[PDB]
């Protein structure tokens, strides 16, 4: 019983993730994040300051 | 012109240093020069 309901846990969180977006959330955001600041830092660049 | 070295190009005043590469981007008669992120030329057409 505890094998199945491991394996099917594991089942559970591979679907969780599929169907999710937002299942890698910090993971996202962590990349968004510094994107965001390489953009803006690149931006400036057109910047006449 | 020169292409595919890196060379000193002056295309009506740019100014800029860069190797030229031949590009299947298509341009519209009326624009010239295209643009990136950084607001730094990225192609160019060539006046001649």
């Amino acid at each position: 019983l505890i094998a199945n309901q491991f394996n099917s846990a594991i089942g559970k969180i591979q679907d969780s993730l599929s169907s999710t977006p937002s299942a890698l959330g910090k993971l996202q955001d962590v990349v968004n994040q510094n994107a965001q600041a390489l953009n803006t830092l690149v931006k400036q660049l057109s910047s006449n300051f | 012109l020169v292409k595919n070295k890196c060379v000193n190009f002056n295309f009506n005043g740019l100014t800029g240093t860069g190797v030229l590469t031949e590009s299947n981007k298509k341009f519209l008669p009326f624009q010239q020069f295209g643009r990136d992120i950084a607001d730094t030329t990225d192609a160019v057409r060539d006046p001649q």
